[PDB]
């Protein structure tokens, strides 16, 4: 059959690479971090008139200062989140303060390497790495607004803009030019909407797109369908006037 | 929960300006019967530390094996430089005290009181205490048991503070140690005639005098007899 | 054929070594390049950190394991965390139990056993990440190379990561010079920067890329990261 | 304690369960519960520790309602009573026993007969026409044997129960400021709001 | 130590003692005996300082976890009841507490649920817990009424505590007052038993109708 | 003990066992769900290859978690029973601890979670059934219909179908439902469900089963005549001419 | 409270010729206050009768254990258990519950239905096997009961005559007690008809 | 290697079936026939004893007819060996309901515990499933007579007449015609036998290539007497119905 | 029976300024009327502007402080060079005590330092767990003797300027570190007279924003 101890001749395991293929069979997810706030955007998608897209969501709360957008196999991330929240609550008990975005990404990534058929140093409580990648954004009052890309591989990267999902190559290139730390919270959202429409194969409306933000005055707040719509009209009009 | 059925008594020790001295009789009591004499109380560990044990002989044999393990594992994975990274007084102390502290916390106690004495080959003088109660302390003079009561006030007169330390040379310190033991043999019978005396010298390392017996005897008291328990009909 | 001897970790091949060990060995090189050098009083590690993007930023790969102990990795980040956690517990116990700062020799041998053990199962695996483990104890500074095969060698300078050899040949040249620069933090740092540049041939040498770490005669484990390496370029 | 009385009349099971918790001179609360609805046709009274009460109850309720949904028929008063007895019969052998003695009033609606089961914290289950726990029974069995003889209406029972409680508050120095009384019948479970002679 | 909580029109009035003592001379006159579960909820420290401090905070974490998980504000009834179930398992461990878990929810109103180390969870709209409780209940009962305005309700609490401090020497350095409204508690300050005593003696005339 | 793996990650990205699970749903029963403003109806067609059964001592295809929560399935009987057992323990458990019956959303998370978990560990492989979970929250009247699948994914739908010949009836829903008007008439919600199953069952109008859940422990199996009455009405619609 | 004498109870068994008889009270008390005139302390599984006196909680738990053991054994062997086999089954179950804190006095009664012997056998608190066939007594008043049986009983009796013996023997021992009033029953067993005679007796 | 001996045959196929399960359905068709008739007055159970030597005894007719409880009995189509493991666990399942609630187990529950167990082995443990089908005959006063069947996939259904074993289809086709809403036990005895004669894979029919039981209301108790007719008592009954040949 | 628990000497004093804070302790260790040491600290730097002392029985206090020192180590390691404050520690320390009230500890612990606010905080634990906010807290054996003086001269409670001595007071106001050390010295010098659980030497660790400063005064020796 197969095992899970198998390396490639490179020395990088099979399942890990296959996990990166699954992320690309998700949908585009974009996070941009600027001076004020972190914006996270997702495609909710709406494929049928009978589907309730306005009763589901893909942007999930870890804590009262930490959100996440996901792309991949969205079930597999329920286990991951559940574990993160448990960690996040436990830190509020143990020290009475905010949990660093980075300290958490590290904790969560440790249990993404826990796949095996049993070994003599460690517990195995998965057979296979998760099919799912995360963008975790947050705020702490030690290094402010941050963005991290949590791999199922268990590597962890600090970022300022990152896209994941199928269209991440095109979105990330545009992002690199647009990214400035002199952009207001509202601006970041508008630039996020422009790109998110592009990568989309269908019309961009509230009924298939969700904005969400992280402010240090009121934490992670998932933005309303209505507020995000209002800006979609404003995007549409400016854009069709420089043409 | 342990009920002492055997005792060993007395380890007294002090620092001098260039080392430490420690001495102890050799004793295995069964109460008031001096059952065993040839029970060593001073277990030299390397050649710059002496572990002095008073208290229960039954716990003492168990520790005697652990102290020998301590030497062994420190030659494991460290082949050379075994006097710069092995067999240091602070290590010997720390090793022993963790097993002691855990045994008393679970109600199965190591019923000893221990002095670890040395001259560190990385430092200066070492004299550090541990007991069955878990309390630890350092002082220039330390003594356990009956010697904690009786010897130590004599020893404190020699050194009790940093200022008193330059004022004790090799000769004076060794004289104090010999004097103290004799006081112990005289006013407590549990103490054996036979002792061991060890000097751990900052220049000479461990010089260990075996099979000594107390001398310069008191017999003076026999002159002043009037009776004290004698009856007359 | 190939799939026989990759798919099992409780095998061996005709060469005298299993194929999985050859791939794990390859994986260390797939790391970014880092050099280590010592004169045996101080030990320095100079490391080139790459980050994925202009929109990524650097994350730590020099790990304080104690205030006298650390490591650098080259190879697999997931694995490196597992090993670092182990060395950290190991550092802590050494302090609590023995009052020790832990020698590299003792640490290496213990890391070896765990590694061995996970080739003594299906669904355990070699780490496939190498470490240069440094620390300053009482036999001085030390630099070890640990490999996830279990080969532990202490070297006076070395390198792991892609193009190890470039620094290594520079190091075998400058050897005699650096070992007689004893007692200098700043001369050795300067050396490290010079060394890492003989590795390079397809990568840039820039302030933010480079990262320096020290422990030594009069320095407990302190890292220079980011800005703070500019003045040694 | 808490004084818990029961009478099975021909139509019904009437359980009398205290309506006050008295601390010294005054009633700190007089709205306190001493009975828990296990099911639509099962009611259970308790006396013992006040906190042993709730724990036991909520467990027993949860097990019986799992059984009821699963098997598609609410369990009979006889099954439920045996069930409870058994649980008590473990805990008594263990380090912490539950220490609440109960009176279980049920109406078997499938056949249409009233039943009363009196279960001690020991785990002794006995069927009676009337019962009491404690010191209680010494006065009120003498009233009951004499002035009551089976097959009388529900309304005659409320007045009997009142005479019991009146004797108990008088001659026994126990204070608990009477009972709130409940009927388990064919129609299910109703609280009788009146206590003026009932 | 005497702690009380009563339900009235504008919410709950929670009144508590504070006192730390060096001999019988009162060393300091201010401490907490409200444990802040979360902003909407209180659980009071009495009958075991450590047990309350640790586990009400821990209870506070299960609350925060539930409010994240389900997106749902915890009920006062569900929070109390989670604790109570567990507690009876640790009963025999030295574990002792005597507390009111107080909340004011939209679903259930002002609700006070009484909790002791037994698995006890009991409903009632007026509670006193303590050792001076019997006397404190006296003052409360004779002046009780749901239809009392907010200002006089706050004095009622303060005076009932005062009364309980005079006879029993385990309370009285200051009295701290807190009013729980549905958006969370608003402090109504710390009131010195010295100054306050003089006012009450004249003013209330209850146990004092002929000044003693 | 044993803990060798049975889940093995695919170079697809979609695990083998999930993809083979979904096949199990298509072979099985047919289940459809329609929401009202006041109801949620769950329809199932009965297929008995031969019938010597009764309909009262067979286990019925709409199964109670609660007095007011149902779970409906397509797929294998065997698997679905396991999902049911775990949910009846969970029903009671929330009731014990929060003093309130389940929210529907938590239960849905729960049925998903067991499936998701058996994908993730070795030694277990995941279940061959997709479900329709419906019910009502405490103090509520608004219907909830969620759909859970062996991948462990779930999402909400105003109308859905699963099992055999899903395609035809999905389309049938796309042209016979309104999102400015879920019907607030119990009769038209049953009507649509009967039209849907009619087109597939082949024969027989007592091989159609409706289960209606209205608020407050109102779970009701409508009887033979009532069902016949919509079927009469559907042939009047089909043999309409002007 | 008391270990087994909370609710009291006493039990008598006798041997005759193709008959045995086993008799019990119906008391249940709560301390010295008699509560109930009904409580059946003798149970039977087919043609084996088991009376167990003592504390009611303990008689009930045991009764359900032996019912279980016998049912499942009956099911496998396709026939009932025998008096003789059941005495073996009892010894061992009781020796398992000696370490546990039970407070029981079982007595075993039946007639063998294919070996043709009257059979009675006894058990205690310790749970030791007593082979005798004359009378065996157990319960609170076991001391009074042996004195009485040993004088009153005469070997080998017809059912009518066994009835006169057992009834009077119980009734007079019982009259010196308050823990053995609240009514009584007597069962006269042949292996093809059982007669139940209620007695009318004292209470407090 | 441990997983290099594993074959994973316990998993869903590319057709979405379970290899080992499908193979067990096959097993049941190569074992004897078992027929269950439920009437509202009794339940008639037959199971067919194949390979009958004369030095096989005819003093046993309990070796595919097993009482699981004193109101529940089964007829086995399958192996003695598969069945036996489950039979002991069933009997135990009986005693648990009996001890706790002091009343008879429902059939519908008891069946479910067996099916869940069968289901369990093929999901987890790496095990084979049992190759056995049961036809359950039992009585409740909440449902009258109930008759179920469970099979190797962990699926179980209710039937009011059912066949399992060799020639299932053919027996069932005959059953569907001769069935009538009105019932009596003695009428059901005739019905079973008429059918049994026509499903045999050997010419005519004889009493010994049958195992038989009826469930009538009382015969030495108030109601619910399970009577397992022994080979000679079956011989008499083949003449009584008028299948004398 | 057998008690590992005994008695050990010590007295400690924690003082919160509003820009400074000190944690002072004597150095005497006794058991009964014998001297265990005339200089062993009960007062420890756990670092980061956290000073910590577990006064009471020695065996438990040491074990508590070491245990806490490993929590400092773990915090800096797993959370990438992040500072632990006195409160954050206070909560951590609370959890260790309540964790081990199932084999009881017999200490009066006090932690002190300065907040990330910049103003002093002194936290006091009981033997069984629990924590509370304080201004000032004397702990150990002469706690009951020190505290009455201390409330007057530091906290200005029960301390009044002659007049009506109820409306006229010596107010609560900013204090100077030197006059506070003078007060600290006085409290211990009054203590050595009246307690023999105090003696030998005084180590005051004074915590400021310019770091941690140590001061040493000697006391009476028998």
């Amino acid at each position: 059959d197969r095992g899970v101890s198998t390396f490639s001749p490179e020395g990088r395991l099979f399942q890990v690479e296959y996990s990166l293929e699954a992320i690309k069979l998700g949908s585009t997810a974009i996070g941009i971090a600027t001076k004020e706030g972190v914006v996270l955007g997702v495609e909710k998608r709406a494929t049928s008139p009978l589907l309730e897209s306005d009763s589901i969501e893909k942007i999930v709360e870890i804590d009262r200062h930490i959100g996440c957008a996901m792309s991949g196999l969205t079930a597999d991330a329920r286990s991951m989140i559940e574990h993160a929240r448990t960690a996040a609550v436990t830190h509020n008990l143990y020290y009475d303060e905010d949990i660093n975005v980075e300290s958490l990404t590290q904790s969560v990534c440790d249990l993404a390497l826990r796949f095996g058929e049993g070994a003599s140093g460690e517990e195995r409580l998965m057979s296979r790495p998760f099919g799912v990648a995360l963008l975790i954004a947050g705020h702490d009052a030690d290094d402010g607004y941050q963005l991290f890309h949590a791999e199922p591989s268990g590597t962890f990267y600090r970022y300022n803009a990152k896209a994941i999902g199928s269209g991440s190559e095109g979105a990330q290139a545009e992002l690199l030019n647009e990214w400035h730390s002199s952009l207001t919270l509202k601006e970041a959202e508008l630039l996020v909407l422009k790109i998110l429409k592009q990568v989309m194969e269908e019309k961009l409306d509230e009924n298939n797109a969700q904005l969400s933000c992280i402010t240090k005055q009121d934490g992670f707040k998932i933005y309303d369908n209505e507020k995000t719509a209002e800006l979609i009209k404003e995007l549409k009009e400016k854009e069709a006037a420089e043409s | 929960t342990q009920q002492p059925i055997v005792t060993g008594t007395s380890v007294i020790s002090m620092k001098y300006d260039n080392g430490v001295i420690i001495a102890a009789d050799n004793l295995g009591s069964y109460g008031s019967l001096l059952r065993f004499n040839g029970v060593e109380r001073l277990i030299p560990v390397g050649d710059n530390t002496v572990v002095g044990i008073s208290g229960d002989i039954s716990d003492m044999q168990h520790i005697e094996r652990l102290l020998k393990d301590l030497v062994t594992e420190n030659a494991y994975d460290n082949p050379l430089a075994d006097a710069e990274e092995a067999l240091e007084p602070s290590y010997i102390f720390e090793y022993l005290a963790t097993v002691m502290y855990q045994r008393r916390s679970k109600m199965n106690p190591l019923w000893n009181a221990i002095i670890v004495a040395g001259v560190q080959s990385n430092g200066d003088q070492f004299l550090r205490y541990v007991n069955l109660l878990g309390v630890t302390y350092s002082s220039p003079t330390l003594a356990t048991g009956f010697g904690a009561h009786m010897a130590n006030p004599l020893l404190r007169k020699v050194v009790d503070r940093e200022s008193d330390i330059p004022k004790t040379t090799v000769q004076v310190a060794e004289e104090a140690i010999v004097n103290a033991m004799r006081v112990l043999y005289y006013r407590d019978a549990r103490s054996s005639r036979n002792f061991s005396l060890a000097i751990i010298d900052k220049n000479t390392g461990l010089t260990f005098k075996k099979n000594l017996q107390v001398e310069n005897m008191k017999w003076d008291f026999a002159k002043d007899i009037k009776g004290y328990g004698t009856q007359k009909i | 054929f190939r799939n026989n001897y990759d798919g099992d970790t409780v095998t061996f091949s005709p060469t005298g070594r299993l194929f999985q060990v050859e791939y794990a060995l390859e994986a260390i090189k797939q790391g970014s390049v880092t050099v280590g050098l010592r004169s045996n009083t101080h030990a320095v590690l100079v490391a080139l950190k790459r980050n994925a993007d202009e929109l990524s930023s650097y994350q730590k790969k020099i790990i304080k394991c104690d205030e006298h102990m650390g490591l650098s990795l080259a190879g697999l980040a997931p694995d490196a965390r597992v090993l670092s956690n182990y060395l950290r517990q190991q550092c802590n116990y050494s302090s609590l139990v023995f009052n020790r700062k832990l020698a590299v020799e003792r640490a290496g041998h213990l890391l070896c056993d765990k590694a061995q053990k996970n080739t003594q199962s299906y669904g355990g695996r070699p780490y496939g990440v190498g470490l240069l483990i440094i620390g300053y104890d009482k036999s001085g500074a030390h630099l070890l190379e640990f490999q996830p095969s279990g080969n532990v060698t202490e070297l006076y300078g070395t390198a792991i990561g892609a193009r190890s050899q470039g620094a290594k040949t520079y190091l075998e040249r400058t050897l005699d010079t650096f070992i007689k620069i004893d007692g200098n933090p700043d001369e050795l740092i300067k050396a490290g920067v010079e060394a890492i540049s003989q590795s390079l041939r397809d990568e840039s040498l820039t302030v933010d890329n480079l990262s320096i770490a020290i422990v030594g005669k009069d320095t407990p484990f302190t890292i220079y990261d980011g800005e703070a390496v500019a003045k040694y370029i | 304690m808490d004084i818990i009385l029961g009478i099975r009349v021909q139509d019904s099971v009437i359980l009398a369960s205290s309506k006050a918790v008295t601390r010294g001179i005054s009633v700190l609360k007089d709205s306190d519960d001493k009975t828990r609805q296990l099911s639509p046709h099962t009611l259970m009274s308790f006396a013992g520790e006040a906190g042993d009460t709730v724990q036991f109850a909520e467990y027993i309720q949860a097990n019986i309602q799992l059984y009821s949904i699963r098997e598609d028929y609410e369990l009979s008063p006889q099954a439920v009573s045996s069930f409870v007895r058994q649980e008590l019969a473990k805990s008594i052998r263990s380090r912490r026993p539950y220490q609440v003695n109960v009176l279980i009033g049920g109406y078997d609606k499938k056949k249409n007969k009233p039943e009363l089961y009196q279960i001690d914290y020991l785990g002794t289950k006995v069927e009676l026409p009337y019962g009491a726990h404690g010191y209680s029974g010494f006065y009120t069995f003498s009233l009951l044997d004499h002035h009551y003889r089976p097959d009388m209406t529900t309304e005659e029972g409320l007045d009997l129960l009142k005479l019991c409680v009146q004797e108990l508050e008088k001659r026994m120095p126990m204070d608990f400021k009477g009972v709130i009384v409940k009927i388990v019948d064919k129609d299910g479970i109703r609280q009788v709001d009146d206590f003026q002679a009932q | 130590t005497t702690t009380l909580a009563f339900r009235f029109q504008g919410g709950i009035i929670v009144a508590v003692d504070s006192r730390a003592t060096a001999g019988n001379w009162v060393a300091s006159q201010t401490v907490k005996r409200v444990i802040e579960i979360n902003p909407f909820l209180l659980g009071t420290m009495a009958g075991g300082a450590a047990d309350c401090q640790f586990w009400e905070t821990w209870l506070g974490s299960q609350c925060r976890l539930h409010e994240l998980r389900e997106k749902e504000r915890i009920s006062v009834a569900a929070a109390s009841k989670i604790l109570s179930n567990l507690v009876y398992q640790y009963k025999g461990a030295g574990l002792s507490m005597g507390t009111m878990i107080c909340g004011y929810t939209r679903k259930e109103g002002p609700t006070i649920y009484y909790v002791d180390s037994d698995g006890t969870r009991l409903k009632g709209d007026i509670f006193c817990v303590g050792s001076g409780q019997t006397f404190a209940y006296g003052v409360l009962d004779s002046n009780y009424k749901w239809d009392l305005s907010v200002e006089d309700a706050l004095y009622l609490g303060k005076r009932s505590i005062l009364a309980a401090a005079h006879r029993d020497a385990y309370s009285g350095g200051s009295v701290n007052l807190y009013h729980v409204t549905e958006d969370g508690w608003i402090y109504h300050g710390n009131h010195d038993v010295g100054e306050l005593f003089w006012k009450v003696k004249e003013e209330e005339g209850s146990f004092n109708n002929v000044i003693g | 003990g044993y803990d060798r793996a049975l889940s093995i990650f695919s170079p697809d990205g979609h695990i083998f066992q999930v993809e083979y699970a979904l096949e199990a749903v298509k072979r099985g029963t047919c289940a459809v769900g329609v929401k009202g403003k006041n109801c949620v109806v769950l329809g199932c067609e009965r297929r008995s290859t031969l019938k010597l059964q009764d309909t009262r001592i067979t286990p019925s295809k709409v199964s109670k978690i609660d007095s007011h929560v149902v779970l409906s399935f397509s797929g294998l009987n065997a698997d679905s029973r396991i999902l049911i057992e775990k949910a009846r323990v969970e029903a009671q458990s929330h009731r014990l601890t929060l003093e309130d019956p389940v929210t529907v959303e938590y239960l849905t998370r729960y049925v998903a979670g067991v499936q998701q978990r058996y994908t993730q560990s070795g030694g277990v492989r995941p279940f061959g059934v997709s479900t329709l979970i419906a019910g009502f929250d405490p103090r509520d009247d608004e219907p909830k219909l969620y759909q859970t699948e062996p991948s462990g994914i779930y999402s909400s739908w105003s109308a859905q179908t699963i099992g055999r010949n899903s395609k035809t009836v999905r389309e049938f829903l796309e042209k016979n439902y309104d999102r400015k008007e879920p019907p607030a008439t119990v009769e038209e919600c049953v009507k649509l469900t009967v039209r849907s199953l009619l087109e597939v069952v082949q024969t027989g109008a007592k091989n159609i089963e409706i289960t209606v859940v209205k608020p407050d422990s109102d779970i009701v199996a409508l009887s033979s005549e009532e069902i016949n009455q919509y079927v009469t009405q559907i042939e009047q619609e089909k043999q309409e001419q002007q | 409270s008391d270990p087994s004498s909370i609710n009291g109870g006493i039990v008598v068994a006798m041997t005759g010729k193709d008959c045995v008889a086993i008799a019990c009270d119906l008391r249940l008390g709560s301390q010295s206050l008699g509560v109930s005139n009904k409580f059946e302390k003798i149970f039977h599984y087919g043609h084996v009768f088991l009376g167990i006196t003592g504390l009611a909680t303990d008689v009930t738990t045991l009764n359900e254990m032996f019912r279980y053991k016998t049912n499942l054994y009956k099911l496998k062997e396709e026939r009932a258990i025998e008096p003789e086999t059941f005495t073996q089954l009892v010894s061992s179950s009781l020796y398992e519950r000696r370490f546990g804190p039970y407070f029981v006095g079982p007595v075993v009664a039946g007639i063998n239905s294919k070996s043709g012997k009257p059979f009675i056998a006894g058990f205690d608190l310790i749970g030791c096997i007593d082979e005798a066939k004359d009378f065996i007594v157990s319960g609170t008043a076991s001391d009074q009961l042996f004195g009485m049986c040993e004088s009153l009983y005469e070997p080998n009796l017809e059912p009518e005559d066994l009835f006169e013996t057992i009834s009077q023997a119980l009734l007079n021992a019982a009259d010196r007690d308050a823990l053995s009033g609240w009514g009584a029953v007597v069962y006269i067993i042949k292996k093809d008809e059982v007669v139940k005679r209620y007695l009318k007796m004292r209470q407090d | 290697g441990s997983r290099r001996y594993d074959s994973r045959t316990t998993i869903f196929s590319p057709e979405g079936r379970l290899y080992q399960v499908e193979y067990a359905l096959e097993s049941i068709s190569h074992a004897g026939t078992a027929i269950g008739i439920m009437a509202s007055d009794g339940i008639v159970l037959a199971a067919e004893r194949k390979v009958t030597s004369t030095l096989l005894e005819q003093d046993t007719s309990t070796e595919k007819l097993y009482k699981l409880n004193d109101k529940i009995a089964v007829a086995v189509a399958g192996l003695t060996a598969d069945a036996e493991i489950l039979i002991n666990t069933a009997r135990i399942h009986a005693q648990n309901y009996l001890k706790t609630y002091n009343e008879d187990i429902p059939v519908e529950i008891l069946v479910r515990r067996l099916s869940d167990i069968k289901q369990g082995y093929t999901q987890h443990g790496g095990l084979r499933p049992f190759g056995v089908s049961f036809i359950y005959a039992g009585y409740d006063d909440r449902y009258g007579y109930q008759l179920y069947t469970s099979n190797p996939s962990g699926n179980y259904t209710g039937w009011k007449a059912i066949s399992v074993g060799a020639n299932t289809s053919a027996a069932q086709t005959l059953l569907q015609m001769d069935y009538k809403d009105d019932m009596k036990v003695d009428d059901a005895i005739e019905l079973a036998l008429k059918t049994l004669s026509k499903t045999t894979d050997s010419s005519a029919l004889t009493y010994d290539r049958l195992e038989f039981a009826t469930i009538r209301k009382g015969a030495n108790d108030g109601e619910v007497y399970q009577k397992i007719f022994k080979p000679q008592e079956i011989k008499d009954i083949l003449v009584k119905t008028g299948i004398t040949k | 029976q057998f008690n590992p628990y005994g008695d050990n000497g010590g007295t400690i004093l924690g003082i919160a300024g509003e820009d400074f804070a000190v944690l002072a302790g004597d150095t005497r260790n006794i058991t009964d009327y014998s001297i265990n040491s005339r200089y062993e600290p009960k007062v420890f730097d756990c670092g980061d502007n956290i000073v910590m002392s577990a006064n009471g029985f020695a065996a438990d206090g040491d074990a508590l402080v070491k245990r806490f020192k490993n929590s400092v180590k773990w915090y800096h390691f797993d959370h990438n060079d992040k500072k632990l404050s006195i409160n954050s520690a206070a909560r951590n320390i609370q959890h260790l005590l309540y964790g081990k009230r199932f084999f009881p500890y017999y200490v009066h612990t006090i932690i002190a330092g300065l907040d990330e606010d910049g103003k002093g905080a002194v936290y006091s634990f009981d033997p069984v767990g629990s924590y509370e906010r304080e201004q000032c807290r004397a702990g150990g054996a002469a706690a009951s003797l020190i505290m009455p003086f201390l409330d007057n001269q530091v906290n200005f409670k029960n301390q009044y300027e002659p007049g009506t001595n109820g409306k006229v007071k010596k107010p609560l106001k900013y204090l100077s570190v030197e006059e506070v050390i003078k007060l600290v010295r006085d409290s211990f010098t009054s203590a050595t007279e009246r307690h023999i659980q105090v003696g030998d030497g005084l180590e005051i660790l004074i915590v400021t924003k310019d770091g941690v400063r140590k001061e040493f005064y000697e006391l009476k020796r028998d």
